[PDB]
This record gives structure tokens, sequence and C-alpha cells, in this order.
């Protein structure tokens, strides 16, 4: 009853949507997916290694996060609350930001 | 004249803050210049002995520490424990200097770093108020900023404690978060997600952090002002600002699984679930829409903030420090004079002009005002953001009236620029004056120029005149002296991390001669180290807080005959006079108190035996100390430290 | 406790399977890398960014928070500067 | 012990400064020690040392004596 | 050294001083051309 | 002879073996960290009495000594690698693609 | 909604907070003075009921009289109007700001 409606949306955003733009979803598909992995691990048998799943989580939000936040700055529909944020200098900060979180990600895990 | 407009407004705005950081830095800088450059109190006697430690001993010799000098059966972790901030700032200051062979002591290096961080204080406030409006109401911040009594109180040189060169911190965390939400850059998040690592290594009152950005974001998500510019910035500095936190071994997984830091998470999945409606919203139409339309309780120590009731009636060690009251009428004007004013102005003119990056400051303020009411140690934070307010209030008053001038009714208008100038005077004056007659004096130097040195003297006999493994016991107070001058053993410390052993120490005081000599035995203590103050007029004499020991050593299930209202006459007054309760006059205190003094004339005409704090004669007169044989009486009668015999040789009852 | 040896590799083989579900997704969207050229500067680039990653791994097994910094503080700036040739070139392009 | 460390320079003076050990030797203390009767009687504590004088050269310009744990208030 | 005396008219000098000093930038900042 | 290995009580008491001349014993250090007191006490009727008391500390760990690369945890840390790499491979492909 | 009708809320809050009303009912001061002394002898934070109240009160008018001036200057103003207003704003800031500093100097004899 409630699939029609989910079908059209899906087929608008395939239509409506530019190439460059669809693979930052699907990286972002990845990154979802591997995190649902973790969770799902750890409930199934809980963790005795806290800071090994906490860090090996931690690494893969922040990095869902770091992509959610570049398909925004990178969508030039949303161009007006950003001013003078051009693509390269979003990918340049995208890029220090995963640097700076991977780094703490590896000083943090076992 | 020839200056170019550019030119001499960019050198009066350089020449305006040099002046400001050299004002700064030359106003919290008294306690040096009438007594020598040594540090003070009770706190920074214990940072300075680990900064030394880890100077000599590489970062990763003291990241790991068990020092097996404080709690002497325990045994406290110093690595592990506390934050290493101050220690990896002071340490890496004064490596630089060595670098550039400078070759500055770690005793000098270490005092006057707290001037220095507060040097620095005025260039971030300068800019984190050049953000929020013009140029124009920045400088009119620094300058305050620099004089700012209340603040100076907790900054003077040879206060090394990390709640100088904590403001330091908030204020650039502040200025990062200001410009990650005015411009939505991932780097400025980045930029500010570091300035929060480096504050919550410092500053334990870093929840402050992670809780006024959830409320600022709750509120301009409450009102619809919510962009993609403050969710991007929000996410980040969650993201990085929560895992750079988890990383300081005494702060574990607190962030994660606590109720203090519980905020910022909810703020987390409240701000996603906001940002992908709106996104389906706007791919969507509304008919369709509507179709589918272990955690820790919040610790007693923080929860004290937020009811201020709950430590008088539950915590029997939070209430028993000074600097732990309500605030009154006349801290608030003592401490900051015309900036108390100024405050509803800056609030008015903030809220006249709502705006992304101010909604911040008003909730600063009025948080900041609350908690410094309920206590008046937190007119730390309270000082700087009411020096922001009123920074943006006065330079608005005064260009209101700046533009009125013909030069630019005309006696009306000059009537407030001269009215504004003699306030600002009347402000530097009133500053000086608390900083020079009051907020500056020498913990451990009591005097009246005749000076009193005896907390230096017997610390010193100590350290030099018992075998190297004694075991000095004294109350919880002193314990970062004794070790950090005395150089010995001390049972308890003043971090007050096991809440049995300090009622332990509590028992083995206010009790009969036995029961006190079985508990010294346990725990195998040597010497006793009170601080009379009676011939002197201490105010805090031992006997002063004796009722905190008789409070907090009957509060534990070891010990409960020490009950109170057993120490206090008949009529329940603490009269320590021959009057007093018999049991008073018997206690292990007060016999280790007044051993032979009921025959020293302290006054030219009072009874032989006068006590002048309490303005009252002793009562017990004579007595003999059964087990404590004395050992060192300072001159003035301010320190006297007993030791305990050994068990009698015959094996006979008493000693 | 820990738990059976099966349980964690078939967990570990299992958690390599989205990075191939990436690849077989964008080989179907049509992601071609067609717009290299094999200049210098995006060369150097991409082996510093490389190196960079490398390294966060050759900072797990052997080396210390003390070492691992310094290489990253020389390495990093290699990248930053060729990113920035690169970004600039690539920014004049797209114009 | 005493470690006499003597600094040159030719731009202005020469500064020198040194560290002292010192123990008293003869007929070390057994019992209780009581400051009151040290005050109130001459007759105690006759082997005790309460001060001592350090004659120094005629130039000495500033002469600073200070302990390990501080600046001492104590000297003429 | 320093008497404390002196050391507190330098800074109620300094202070006034800046204090004038930022009025007069104020006047400054609003004349702009 | 009774060794006791105590802190403010006995935590741990064995009895020495003579070797040797030696009164000798071996035992691991009990869990609880703090500092301790080797203390052999031999008081019996009719001789001597025996106090000899060494005070040991025992820290508690350092960050160097934990257990690494544990079996069970295996799948954090490949997944954090994946993390690593898919980033690098993305982009690549971010900044070298041609629209259709 | 109402922004200033927030600001009225805050400032009112300011008002309570600043004459130490935490410290009345968490340690109950009695408000009398032991011929009654309104202010405490020489105790630096020490309160009685009213040497709080009085003394904040005087801090809110030290903010709402800057208020009040800076609304006159609003143009279109008829003269007489403006002339009452800048009068009472100035009053209220030269009267708060030299009865703060009596009231400071009364409870602290030995002030500057
Ligand atoms: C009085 C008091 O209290 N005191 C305290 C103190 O204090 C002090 C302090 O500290 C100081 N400081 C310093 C620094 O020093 C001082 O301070 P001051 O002065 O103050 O200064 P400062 O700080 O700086 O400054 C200040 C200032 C201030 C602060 C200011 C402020 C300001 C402000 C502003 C504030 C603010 C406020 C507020 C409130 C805020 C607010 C805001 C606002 C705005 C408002 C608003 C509101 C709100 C709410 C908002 C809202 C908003 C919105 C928007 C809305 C919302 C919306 C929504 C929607 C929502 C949503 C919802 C939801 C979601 C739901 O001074 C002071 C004084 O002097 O302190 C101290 C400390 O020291 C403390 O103490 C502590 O305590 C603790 C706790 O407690 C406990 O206990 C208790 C009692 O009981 C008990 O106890 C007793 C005694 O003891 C006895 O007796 C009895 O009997 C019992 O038993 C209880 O009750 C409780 O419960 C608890 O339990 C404790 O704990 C502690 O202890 C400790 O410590 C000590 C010493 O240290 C020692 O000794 C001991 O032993 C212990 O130790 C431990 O710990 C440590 C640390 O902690 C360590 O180190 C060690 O080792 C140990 O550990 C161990 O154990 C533990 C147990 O717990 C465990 O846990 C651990 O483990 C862990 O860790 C480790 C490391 O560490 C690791 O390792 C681990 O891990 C592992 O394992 C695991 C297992 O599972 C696993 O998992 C993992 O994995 C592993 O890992 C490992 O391994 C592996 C392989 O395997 C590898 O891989 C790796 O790598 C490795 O790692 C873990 O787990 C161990 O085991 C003491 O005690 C006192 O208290
Ligand atoms: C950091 O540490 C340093 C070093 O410790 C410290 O600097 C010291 O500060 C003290 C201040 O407390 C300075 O003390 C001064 O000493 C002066 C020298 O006094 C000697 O000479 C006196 C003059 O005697 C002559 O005349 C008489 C007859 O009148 C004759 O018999 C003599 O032979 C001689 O010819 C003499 O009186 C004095 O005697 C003292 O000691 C005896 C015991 O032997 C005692 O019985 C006496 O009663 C007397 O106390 C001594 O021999 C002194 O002149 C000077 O006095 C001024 O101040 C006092 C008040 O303190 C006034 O009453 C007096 O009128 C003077 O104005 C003062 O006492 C000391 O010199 C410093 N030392 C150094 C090396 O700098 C710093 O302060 C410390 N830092 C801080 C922040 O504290
Ligand atoms: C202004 C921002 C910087 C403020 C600095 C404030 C100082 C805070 C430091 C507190 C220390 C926290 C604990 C910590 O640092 O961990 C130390 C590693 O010890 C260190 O490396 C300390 C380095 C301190 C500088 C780090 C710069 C932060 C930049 C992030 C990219 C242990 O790491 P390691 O011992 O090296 O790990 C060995 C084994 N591994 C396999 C895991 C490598
Ligand atoms: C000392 C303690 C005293 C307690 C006082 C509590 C006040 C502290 C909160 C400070 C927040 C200030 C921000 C603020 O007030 O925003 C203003 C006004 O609009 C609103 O903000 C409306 C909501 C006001 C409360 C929002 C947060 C409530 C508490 C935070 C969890 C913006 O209003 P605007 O939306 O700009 O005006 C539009 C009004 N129309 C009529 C046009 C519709
Ligand atoms: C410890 C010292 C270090 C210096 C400082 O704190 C004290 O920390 C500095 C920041 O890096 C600030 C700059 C960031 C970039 C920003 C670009 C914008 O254009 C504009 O905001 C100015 C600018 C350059 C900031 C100026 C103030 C700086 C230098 C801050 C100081 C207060
Ligand atoms: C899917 C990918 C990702 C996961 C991973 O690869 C496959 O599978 C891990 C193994 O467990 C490897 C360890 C085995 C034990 C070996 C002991 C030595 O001692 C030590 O030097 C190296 C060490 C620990 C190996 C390191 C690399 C690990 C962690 C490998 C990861 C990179
Ligand atoms: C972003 C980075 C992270 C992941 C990584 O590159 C991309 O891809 C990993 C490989 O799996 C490598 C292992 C292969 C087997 C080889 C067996 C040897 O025997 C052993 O000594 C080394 C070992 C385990 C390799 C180590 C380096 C690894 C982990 C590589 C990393 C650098
Ligand atoms: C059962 C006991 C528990 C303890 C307590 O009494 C009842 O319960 C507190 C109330 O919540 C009171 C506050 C209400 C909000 C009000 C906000 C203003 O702003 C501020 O000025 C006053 C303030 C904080 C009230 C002060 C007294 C409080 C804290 C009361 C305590 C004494
Ligand atoms: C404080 O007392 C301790 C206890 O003796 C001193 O520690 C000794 O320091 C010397 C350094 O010359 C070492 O050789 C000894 O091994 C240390 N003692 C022990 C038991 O290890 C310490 O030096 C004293 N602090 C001072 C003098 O500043
Ligand atoms: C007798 C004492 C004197 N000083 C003390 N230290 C604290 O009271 C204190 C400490 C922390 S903390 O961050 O160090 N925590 C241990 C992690 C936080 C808050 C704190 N108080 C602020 C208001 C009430 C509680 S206890
Ligand atoms: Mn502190």
């Amino acid at each position: 009853s409630v699939v029609s409606v989910i079908s059209r949306f899906l087929e608008e955003y395939l239509s409506s949507t530019p190439q460059r733009l669809k693979l930052l979803d699907a990286y972002l598909l990845y990154i979802l997916l591997t995190g649902a992995l973790q969770f799902g691990y750890c409930l199934l048998v809980g963790t005795f290694p806290f800071n090994s799943f906490l860090s090996g989580f931690i690494s893969c939000v922040g990095s869902f996060i770091l992509a959610v936040c570049l398909r925004i700055q990178i969508n030039p529909q949303n161009k007006a609350d950003f001013q003078g944020i051009s693509p390269e200098r979003a990918f340049a900060d995208f890029l220090f930001a995963s640097t700076i979180l991977h780094l703490v990600v590896m000083n943090f895990v076992g | 004249l020839r200056l170019s407009y550019e030119k001499q407004d960019t050198l009066l705005k350089l020449l305006i803050l040099s002046m400001a950081a050299v004002l700064s830095f030359s106003t919290r800088l008294f306690a040096v210049l009438r007594f020598e450059s040594v540090i003070h109190e009770f706190d920074p006697y214990f940072n300075y002995r680990t900064t030394r430690f880890l100077a000599e001993e590489g970062f990763y010799k003291f990241h790991n520490w068990f020092d097996d000098r404080a709690w002497y059966p325990l045994g406290r972790i110093i690595g592990g424990t506390i934050y290493p901030g101050l220690m990896i700032t002071s340490a890496a200051i004064y490596h630089v200097l060595h670098f550039f062979h400078i070759t500055i002591d770690i005793r000098n290096v270490c005092v006057f770093l707290a001037p220095l961080f507060s040097s620095f204080t005025t260039i971030v406030t300068y800019h984190l108020t050049k953000e929020l409006k013009d140029a124009g109401a920045g400088l009119l911040a620094a300058a305050m900023i620099a004089v700012v009594p209340g603040y100076i109180s907790r900054s003077v040189a040879g206060s090394y404690d990390n709640e100088g060169i904590a403001i330091f911190c908030m204020l650039l965390t502040y200025y990062m978060w200001i410009k990650a939400v005015k411009t939505g850059s991932i780097c400025w998040a980045a930029k500010c997600a570091l300035a929060y690592f480096y504050m919550v290594s410092s500053w334990g009152g870093y929840v402050f952090l992670i809780n006024l950005i959830p409320l600022h974001v709750l509120v301009l998500m409450l009102t619809g002002r919510f962009s993609h510019r403050i969710y991007v910035a929000y996410c980040t500095v969650y993201c990085l600002g929560t895992i750079l936190s988890m990383q300081i071994s005494f702060v574990g997984f607190q962030p994660v699984l606590s109720s203090e830091h519980m905020a910022a998470f909810g703020v987390f999945g409240l701000c996603q679930i906001h940002a992908f409606v709106d996104y389906l919203r706007s791919k969507l139409n509304p008919q369709q829409f509507e179709v589918l339309f272990k955690i820790s309780p919040w610790t007693g120590r923080f929860y004290s903030l937020l009811d201020p009731s709950y430590a008088k009636n539950n915590i029997p060690i939070i209430a028993s420090v000074s600097e732990h009251q309500p605030t009154t009428w006349s801290s608030y004007y003592f401490d900051l004079q015309l900036l108390v004013f100024m405050f509803p102005v800056g609030l008015y003119y903030c809220f006249s002009n709502l705006s992304d990056a101010r909604i911040f400051i008003i909730m600063y303020g009025v948080t900041s005002m609350y908690f410094s009411a309920v206590m008046v140690r937190l007119m730390l934070v309270l000082a700087p953001v009411m020096c922001i307010l009123s920074g943006i209030g006065v330079s608005q008053v005064l260009s209101t009236y700046m533009k009125n001038l013909d030069i630019s009714k005309n006696e009306v208008a000059s009537g407030m620029i001269l009215v504004m100038a003699f306030f600002l005077i009347t402000y530097t004056f009133h500053s000086t004056w608390v900083t020079s007659e009051a907020y500056s004096s020498p913990s451990i130097v009591l005097s009246a120029r005749i000076i009193f040195d005896d907390f230096r003297e017997a610390y010193y006999w100590l350290r030099h005149n018992t075998p190297e493994d004694a075991k000095v016991m004294s109350w919880w107070d002193y314990g970062y002296q004794i070790t950090a001058m005395a150089n010995r053993t001390i049972l308890v410390d003043n971090n007050t991390w096991n809440n049995t052993h300090i009622s332990r120490v509590g028992q083995a005081m206010a009790s009969t001669e036995e029961k006190a000599y079985e508990i010294m035995r346990e725990l195998d203590v040597s010497y006793v180290l009170v601080i009379f103050g009676g011939l002197t007029g201490y105010s805090s004499d031992d006997i002063n807080k004796f009722l905190w020991m008789v409070r907090i050593g009957g509060s534990t299930d070891t010990g409960k005959h020490i009950k109170e209202n057993d120490y206090y006459t008949p009529t329940g007054e603490f009269r320590v006079d021959r009057e007093g309760s018999p049991v008073l006059l018997n206690c292990l205190m007060y016999k280790m108190c007044y051993y032979r003094f009921g025959q020293v004339y302290t006054e030219a005409k009072r009874p032989p035996g006068f006590d002048r704090v309490r303005n009252a004669e002793i009562g017990n007169k004579d007595f003999e100390l059964d087990v404590l044989e004395e050992a060192y009486t300072t001159e003035h009668w301010l320190v006297r430290i007993y030791k305990v015999k050994d068990l009698d040789n015959r094996g006979l009852s008493r000693t | 406790k820990r738990p059976p040896t099966v349980v964690s590799n078939t967990f570990t083989a299992l958690i390599l399977s989205p990075l191939l579900l990436l690849f077989a997704l964008w080989i179907r969207i049509g992601a071609n890398v067609s717009n290299f050229t094999f200049a210098p500067s995006t060369i150097i680039f991409h082996l510093g960014h490389a190196a960079m990653l490398g390294l966060m791994y050759v900072y797990w097994t052997q080396l210390n928070m003390f070492q691992t910094l310094k290489y990253l503080a020389i390495l990093g700036s290699v990248t930053f500067l060729a990113g920035n040739r690169m970004l600039a070139q690539q920014a004049v392009k797209r114009t | 012990s005493m470690t006499r460390v003597i600094e040159v320079s030719h731009w202005g003076n020469i500064a020198v400064e040194e560290n002292v050990d010192l123990k008293h030797t003869g007929a070390v203390l057994k019992g209780p020690f009581s400051r009151y009767d040290y005050q109130r009687q001459p007759d105690s504590g006759i082997s005790s040392i309460r001060s001592f004088k350090t004659i120094l050269p005629a130039a000495a310009q500033d002469v600073y004596y200070r302990d390990e744990i501080g600046n001492v208030s104590t000297s003429h | 050294m320093i008497t404390d005396v002196q050391l507190a008219i330098f800074a109620n000098m300094l202070g006034v001083s800046l204090f004038l000093l930022v009025v007069l930038y104020h006047y400054v900042a609003v004349n702009n051309p | 002879i009774q060794l006791e290995f105590v802190r403010i009580d006995p935590f741990v008491r064995t009895f020495l073996k003579k070797k040797g001349g030696k009164y000798s014993v071996q035992f691991k250090l009990p869990d609880v960290y703090g500092v301790f007191q080797f203390k052999v006490d031999y008081n019996r009727l009719g001789y001597t009495h025996l106090y000899s008391s060494t005070q040991v500390s025992v820290r508690p760990l350092q960050h160097t000594q934990y257990e690494r690369f544990i079996p069970s945890a295996y799948p954090y840390y490949a997944s954090a690698f994946s993390m690593m790499l898919g980033l690098f491979i993305f982009s690549i492909v971010f900044l070298h693609m041609k629209e259709k | 909604p109402s922004a200033m009708t927030v600001y009225a809320l805050v400032v009112v809050s300011y008002f309570l907070i600043t004459g130490g009303i935490i410290y009345d009912v968490i340690v109950e001061p009695p408000s009398v003075g032991s011929r009654p002394v309104a202010f405490l002898a020489y105790r630096v934070n020490g309160q009685y009921i009213m040497e709080g109240l009085a003394s904040s009160f005087l801090f809110t008018m030290g903010g709402l009289g800057f208020i009040i001036l800076d609304r006159s200057n609003a143009p279109n103003i008829p003269k007489l109007n403006r002339f009452l207003l800048l009068f009472i704003g100035f009053v209220c800031v030269l009267l708060s700001f030299f009865m703060a500093r009596v009231f400071m100097r009364m409870k602290l004899p030995g002030y500057l």
C-alpha cells in the first residue's frame, strides 16, 4: 500500500540526479553496510575488547558523515548557504578530515 | 595626517592590542614583586611536582606512572588519573627554550605560565568578538579581559593550576565553533575538534563544551534556522571531537556510556532524523508524505551544580572547601565592576539582531550566569563571556553616540562618550585595587614587615631529619605539599579518590587515645603533622576544621560511635574552654593541638594559656600524651609534628 | 570468554563482501578513469596519499606515536603541495 | 659537602654561588624536643646552634640566601 | 627590583591610556570614508 | 616458616622451601596493585622473634604490555582497514571521471 | 516566539540571580541588623536579603537606563518626549553607578 510511493521516489532519484553524485551514494551505502555488519556482530557476540569495536565502528560513522558532508557541499543546488567553498576546496577539506579521523582510529584501536 | 586610512586604522588596532597584552601580562605580577617567585597554595604543588618528572623523563615514562608516595598502603596512579594538558604545554614550552639554549629553570617557566597564557587570551577574545560584530567592538573586549578582577584571582604569577590556561582553550574552541557555524567548512570544524581535544586534556570542565554545543544546535533548530552549515559543522565536530576525547586514559569510555555526554549524541540522532526528513520532503509531495507519516547516571559531583543543595545533604567533602557556596551581591560586583551593568545591554543588543553565531553567545551567557550563581568557584566561565557581552554593548553605545557628533545635538552626544570614558577609568582603577589588596596573597607565607614561614620550615625539617621511609599523616588538605616539599609518603592526598581511607584518618583523630593508637598501626604511620595556628591567630586552624574530620569519619560502616552532636556542650555550642564537652577535651586532635599550651602568655593582659583564634581559655590545662612523644614544634607554634611511639618493649598495656 | 574462532573468521570474511559489492555496483553505474592524463603532480599526489594510508598501517604493527607523526608531517606536506597544484589545474580546466 | 661555582663574565662582574650541606656532629639528640622548654629556658639547648656569621669579601653586591625549597626570610 | 607601588602606578596609567585609545579608535572607525 | 605478602591484610601466605641453606618460594603476584610488603614473621615459643619486612611496589601495567591482535576482534581491524582502502579507491574515481 | 518576551524573562532571572536568590534559599540568612544595620560587617560574601535584592535592583536599573537611552535616539520622536526619555536614562545610569559604589564601600569599609 505504501510501495508505490517508494518506487516512484526511487525512479525520480534515478533520473533527476547527475552522475558523479550517484557514485557518492554508492560509497555511502557501502559504509552504511559495513557499519551494520559491525553492529550486528557486536550484538551477536557482545564486546570483550570494547575499544576495538568502538573504534572500528566510529571509523565508519565518521567516514559516512564526511561523505554526506562532501555530497552536501558538492551539490550545486546547495550553493547559497556555503559561500566561497568551491568543490575542490571541499574535497581537499574532506581528505584532511578523513586523514585525522583514520590516524586517531589507528591510535585508539588495539 | 599624510598616513592613509588603512595604515592608520591597522596601526591603531595593533598598538591597542599590544598595549592590552602587555597590560594583562603585567597586572597579574604582584605576588612575585612582593615575595620571591614561588608556587603557592595546595594544588599547584602537585602539577609542579608532575611537570618536573615529565621534563627529565620522557613522555612515554609518564603516561603510565605508579606514584608510590601517596596513599601509602594503596598508592595512586598519576599516569591515568590526571588530565595531561598543563604538563605537556609546560614541558613543551621548556623544551623549546632549552633547544634555543635559553636554559631556563623548570620552576621558573612553570610559575610564569599562567600570566603568559593570560596574554594570549586577549588576542583570542579580540577575534572571538571581531566575529560576532565589527572590529570596533572587539578591542573594547580585549582590554576589559586583560583587567577583569575575577579572572585575575585564579591566574596570578605563581598559580600553576589548569584554571588560567583553561579559559584560553575554551575561548579558542568557541572561536573555532563560531567560525564553523558561520562558514560551514569541514576544515574549520576539524580545527575545532582539535581545540576541543586540547581542552578535554587540560580542564576537567569539558562537559560544558559537550553540553552547550548541543543546546546551541537545539535552539538553532527550534526557532527554524537549522541550515546545512550548522548540520555539517555539528556532525563533524561531534564525530572527531568524541573520538579524540576518548584517547585520554582518564576519560576512558565515558563519552559513549555516561549521562553527561548523552546530550551531544541525542542531538546527533535528532540532527540526522531532521536532515533526512527535510530531504524527503523536498523530493516528495504533501499527500504521499502524510501517508508515510548500562548508561551510568549523573555523577554526584556534576549533579551538585544543578541542585545547589545536593552537596550539603549528601556529599560531605565538596561542601568543606570555602569556595563552594552560592555567590552574593558582594562577589559579582567585587570581581566584575561595570560589567554587571553592561551584561543586560549586551544581551538586549544580541536579542535585537539574532543570527546563527549570536544565539550561541546568548545561550552561553544564560547558562554560565546560573552556574556562577550556584558556586563561586565557577566564576571562571562567567567572567570571559560577560566581558565579551560587555564589549558588544559599550561599543554599541559609543557607536550610537559617535555619529551624532558634528565633527563626524552635540552636548548630549558628548555627555555619553565622556561618561563612558569615566566608567572605563573607574573600572581600571577598581580592577587594579582588587588585584593588589586582596586577590594576591601567598598561601604558605602568613604575613601581617613580619613574615611567618613556618609552613616551609617544618616541611624542610621533615625532609631532612626523618628516616627515608616515614609515613607523615595529616588531613587531606596538606597532602600535595608534604609530598612536594617534605618529600615523605603522606597517608592521604588531596585528590580524595578513596572516601574510606580518608574516613579512616578522620576516625584516627577526634577519638580516644587508645582507638587512635590502634588505628595508627595498620597503616604503619610514624609521624603526625597538625597545623595548630592558635598562637599566631591563623584563621584556618586544624581545630577550626575539626568538625569536618568528625563529620567525615563518622559517616562510613567502619565507624559510627563518632556520631555528631556529642562533642558539643548541652546547649550545642562548640566551645573548647573548660566548660566544653568532656569527650572533646579528650580526643587525640585536641590532645595533640594544645599539649603544654596552658602556660604561654599569648596576649598582654589575658589568662595564661589563652587562645587567640577562639578567644577562650583552654580546658585541659596540663596533660601528658600517652603515645605521641613530641618531635618538633615550630617557632610560632603554627605547625606541630609528633611521632607515634613504638610498641612497648616489656609489653605493657600503655605505649 | 571469547567466541569460537569460526564465528570470527566467518564474519571477517563477510566484512570483505561490502567492498566487492561496491565495485559490482560501480561497474554498473558506469564510472571510468578516462580523465587521468599522467600528469606529474597528479601521480605524485596519488602516490603520497597511498603512502599516507600505508603509514596508517605501519604505525599499527611497529611504530610509536612519536615517529609516525614526523613521517606524516613529511608525507602529508608533500601530498598537500602536490594536491594543491593538481587541484588548481583541475579547477582551471573545469571552468 | 660544599660546591663552589665561580662564573666569570667579561661584560660585567663575576658571580659565585655555593651550595652548603652542613650537619651537627656531636651528641645526637635523643628523646622528645619541646619548643616551650627551648623558649622559656636559657639553660635548655646549650649544644644547639641558633645562628652563625659568614664573612663575605667586602664587594658582594646582592647576596641571596636561599634554601632548596625557597627564599629564607631570616638573615642579617 | 620594582616596588609594588611603582607597578600599580604603571598599571593604572597603561589601563587609562589604553581605554582612551580605544575610544579614539571608535571615533576613527565611524569616521571611515 | 611462613611468608606473607601483605598490603594491610595478607593477600598471600605460603611456606618457604629450604634449598641450599636459603628459604626460597616462588609465587605469582596478586592481581591487586599498590604497595606490598614481604613480611617473614617467625614467632615461636622459646625462640627469638623474627620480623623481616621488605617493602615492594606493584605497578598496575603498561600501555605496551596489553595483548594485541586478538583473534576475537578480527572483524573490527579488517573493517577499519577496509574503510582506509575504500576511501583511496573513491578518491581516484572522484578525481578522474568523465560524465556520460 | 516573541523574541523580546524572552529577553524580559532573562532580565528578570538575571535580577533574581544577581540578588543572590540561590544563597538566600540555600542558607537562609536573617534579613535583620544586630538599631538594625542592613549590611554585613566585613565578609566578602555575606548576604542579608535586604542587601541582596536592593543591590540587584540597582544593576537592573543600571541596564534598563542604557536600553532607554539607546531607544530614545530613534528618529521622529517629539522633542518633549525625547527630552524626558533621555533625562530618565541619564538619571538611572548615573544613579545606579554611584549607589552601587556607595553600597560596596559601606559593606566593606576600607574599600579603595
Ligand atoms: C569528591 C569527589 O568526588 N572527588 C573525586 C576526585 O575529584 C578530584 C579531581 O579528580 C581532581 N582532578 C584532577 C585532574 O586531578 C581535582 O579536580 P579539580 O580540583 O576540581 O580540578 P579540575 O578538574 O581540573 O577543574 C574543575 C573545574 C570544574 C569542573 C568547572 C565545571 C564547569 C562547568 C560549566 C560544569 C558543567 C556542569 C554540567 C552539569 C553541564 C550541564 C550544561 C548545561 C548547559 C545544562 C543543560 C543540561 C542538559 C541535560 C542539556 C540537555 C540538552 C538537550 C538538547 C536535551 C537532550 C535531548 C535529547 C533527545 C536527549 C537524548 C536522550 C537519550 C539518548 C536517552 O580534585 C578533586 C578532589 O581533590 O576524583 C577522583 C578520581 O581519581 C574520584 O574518585 C574516583 O571515583 C571513581 C568512581 O567511583 C566508583 O566508586 C564508587 C564508590 O564505591 C566504591 O569505591 C569506594 C572507594 O574506592 C570503595 O571503598 C567501595 O567499597 C566501593 O567499592 C562507586 O559507587 C561508583 O559506582 C564507582 O564505581 C573510581 O572509579 C576511581 O577509582 C579509580 O581511580 C583510583 C585513582 O585513580 C584508583 O586507585 C582506583 O583503583 C580506580 O582505578 C581504576 O580506574 C582508573 C581510571 O578511572 C584506571 O586508570 C585504573 O587502572 C582502574 O581501572 C580499572 O578499574 C576500573 C573500574 O571502574 C575499570 O573500569 C578499568 O577498565 C577500564 O579502563 C582501562 C584503562 O583505564 C581499560 O584498559 C579497560 O578496558 C579494558 O577492559 C575492558 C573490559 O570490558 C575491555 O572492554 C577493553 O577492551 C579493555 O581494553 C584493554 O585491553 C585490551 C585487550 O584486552 C586492549 O586492546 C586495550 O588497549 C586495553 O585498553 C576499561 O574497561 C580498570 O579495570 C576514583 O575512586 C573522586 O570521587
Ligand atoms: C629573601 O631572603 C633574603 C635573605 O634572607 C631577605 O633579605 C633580608 O631581609 C631582612 C628583612 O627582614 C634584612 O634584615 C635587615 O638587616 C639589617 C642588618 O641588621 C644587622 O645590623 C643591625 C645594626 O647593628 C649595628 O648597630 C648596633 C647598635 O644599634 C650595633 O650593636 C651593631 O654591632 C651594629 O653596629 C643590627 O641591629 C642587627 O641585629 C639584629 O640581630 C640581632 C641578633 O644578632 C638582634 O638581637 C637584633 O635585635 C637585630 O634584630 C643585625 O646585626 C637591619 O639593619 C635591617 O633593619 C631594618 O629593618 C628593621 C625591621 O626589620 C628596622 O627595625 C630597622 O630600623 C631597619 O629599618 C633589617 O633587619 C636582611 O638584611 C636581608 N638580607 C639579605 C641578604 O637581603 C628577603 O627579605 C627575602 N625576601 C622576602 C620577600 O622576604
Ligand atoms: C593542539 C592539539 C594537540 C594537543 C596535544 C595535547 C597532548 C594530549 C596527549 C595526551 C596523550 C593521550 C594518550 C596518547 O597520546 O596515546 C599515546 C600516544 O602519545 C602521543 O602520541 C602524544 C602525542 C601528543 C600530540 C598529538 C597531536 C595530535 C594531532 C592529532 C592528529 C600512546 O600511543 P602509543 O604508545 O604510541 O601506541 C603504541 C602502540 N600502538 C600500536 C597503538 C601504536
Ligand atoms: C537563567 C535562566 C532563565 C531561563 C530563560 C530561558 C531563555 C534562554 C534561551 C535563549 C534562546 C534565545 C534565542 C531566541 O530567543 O530566539 C528568538 C526567540 O524565539 C525563540 O527562541 C522561541 C523559543 C524560545 C525558547 C527556545 C529554547 C527554549 C529552551 C532551550 C532548550 C528568535 O525569535 P524569531 O524566530 O527570530 O522571531 C520570530 C517570531 N515571529 C513572531 C516572527 C514568529
Ligand atoms: C625524596 O626522597 C626519596 C627517597 O629517598 C629520594 O629518592 C632517592 O633518590 C636518589 C637520587 O639521588 C636515588 O639514588 C634513590 O634510589 C632514591 N630512593 C629510592 C628509595 O629509590 C628523592 O631523591 C628525594 N627527593 C629529592 C631529594 O628531591
Ligand atoms: C573537596 C574538593 C575541592 N575540589 C574538588 N573537585 C570537584 O569538586 C570537581 C571535580 C570534577 S572532575 O572533572 O575532576 N571529575 C573528578 C572528573 C568535576 C566537578 C567538580 N565539582 C564542580 C562542582 C561540584 C563538583 S573536590
Ligand atoms: Mn586545579
